């Protein structure tokens, strides 16, 4: 389809965790999301909470439709499960890699489903549990999903760092190497 | 309000 | 693997030319198996699954009714806010120059994510030694991308990578010098 911009709604639910999510994007990048458990809409920007707002409940009763329908959905399809489509894993820093200089890793998990990950950062083998942030479950056009995990860091000649990444459809967790080079 | 975007319905199965 | 089931909604608006197009999609697991077009002005059903649906769904004259309002009434109305907001922003791409035989001009932290990076030799365009990597989205609202010259140094060559954006007055460039 030809476009200028896309602007979209996507939202899922499933049995297990996350359960459901309800999201939108502008030009794929996610502007905002409702908090199913708060009831709270959520802006990624400042930018876009200072200027825009959503009523939380168009989430939620979104979410109850879907709710249904994935109940009617099981039955019809005499509960077909889907193959698990394994994640494709690469690690990138933000900035320009610069030895003593703050910066910030960047984890891209791609081409998954179903929507269940575990990740985790680790640096010389060690998980590193504080300056760490992530993305929601992002939608794909092949309805499968990505999703970006962050590591504020100062890059060193030593460290080495891993995207470790458990799904379904992996013999076993993947890591993803990366070091300053 | 501030700007308010506007929502869709998805519309329910038939079961 | 554990037992698992999949539902997804999409409600896409396509901005092009001054229209919009609207599908919604609904998709079991990563079936999509009913859709509205708005090019097309009802549901079809994607797969068998969804001939139920769009049966159903098409009988509804208050539903199809609603869904070719979308394009006009929510695609648009949603698209005129993101003008005065989302399409405004812009921010400055960072640029740094740095050898690995390539020279890597690493464009940092910009958007939109539309942008021309260009190497120059002596003045002159260099093109066919460019190794470009995609656009790389860096999922905060903003985007990077290396652009890669593959060169062969001699004392007293300048190089310059040029990038222009639309959140600048005028191009910025970086030089190295061999
Ligand atoms: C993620 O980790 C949890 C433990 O916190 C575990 O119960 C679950 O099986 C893991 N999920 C995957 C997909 O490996
Ligand atoms: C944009 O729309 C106008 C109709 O108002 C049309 O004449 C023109 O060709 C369109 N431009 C492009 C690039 O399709
Ligand atoms: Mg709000
Ligand atoms: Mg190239």
């Amino acid at each position: 389809i030809k476009a200028d911009h896309v602007s979209t709604y996507a939202a899922f639910v499933q049995t297990h965790r996350p359960t459901g999510e309800f999201m939108f994007e502008f030009d794929e990048d996610e502007q905002f999301y409702v908090d199913l458990d708060k009831k709270e809409t959520v802006w990624h920007l400042e930018e876009f909470g200072r200027a825009f707002s959503f009523e939380a409940q168009g989430g939620l009763a979104n979410i109850a439709i879907l709710n249904n329908n994935l109940n009617t959905l099981i039955q019809r399809s005499n509960h077909t499960q889907a193959a698990n489509d394994p994640p494709e894993v690469t690690v990138f820093p933000k900035e320009p890699v610069e030895l003593g200089q703050p910066n910030t890793l960047i984890c891209h998990i791609d081409r998954f489903f179903p929507p269940v990950l575990n990740v985790t950062w680790l640096c010389n083998g060690e998980p590193v549990t504080e300056g760490v942030a992530e993305s929601l479950f992002l939608p794909r056009t092949d309805y499968s999903f990505h999703k970006f995990h962050y590591l504020t860091f100062v890059p060193s000649a030593e460290d080495v760092y891993d995207c470790r990444v458990e799904h379904w459809g992996l013999d076993q967790p993947l890591l993803k190497h990366w070091e300053a080079q | 309000k501030n700007l308010e975007k506007y929502k869709g319905k998805f519309v329910r199965e038939i079961d | 693997t554990p037992e698992n089931y999949v539902y997804q909604g999409r409600q896409e608006c396509y901005a092009f030319n001054g229209t919009q197009r609207f599908l919604e999609r609904y998709i079991y697991n990563r079936e999509e198996y009913a859709r509205f077009d708005s090019d097309v002005g009802e549901f079809r059903a994607v797969t068998e699954l969804g001939r139920p649906a769009a049966e159903y769904w098409n009988s509804q004259k208050d539903i199809l009714e609603e869904k070719r309002a979308v394009p006009d009434r929510v695609c648009r109305h949603n698209y005129e806010l993101d003008e005065a907001v989302t399409l405004q922003r812009r921010v400055q791409p960072k640029v740094n120059v740095s050898p690995s035989n390539l020279l890597v001009c690493h464009v940092t932290d910009f958007y939109p994510g539309s942008i021309q990076v260009r190497w120059f030799l002596n003045g002159q365009e260099e093109t066919a030694g460019v190794v470009s990597t995609n656009l790389i989205r860096n999922g905060d609202w903003t985007f990077q991308i290396l652009v890669m010259l593959e060169m062969t140094p001699q004392q007293g060559d300048v190089y310059i990578c040029q990038v222009e954006h639309t959140s600048l007055d005028s191009p910025v460039t970086v030089e190295w010098k061999a």
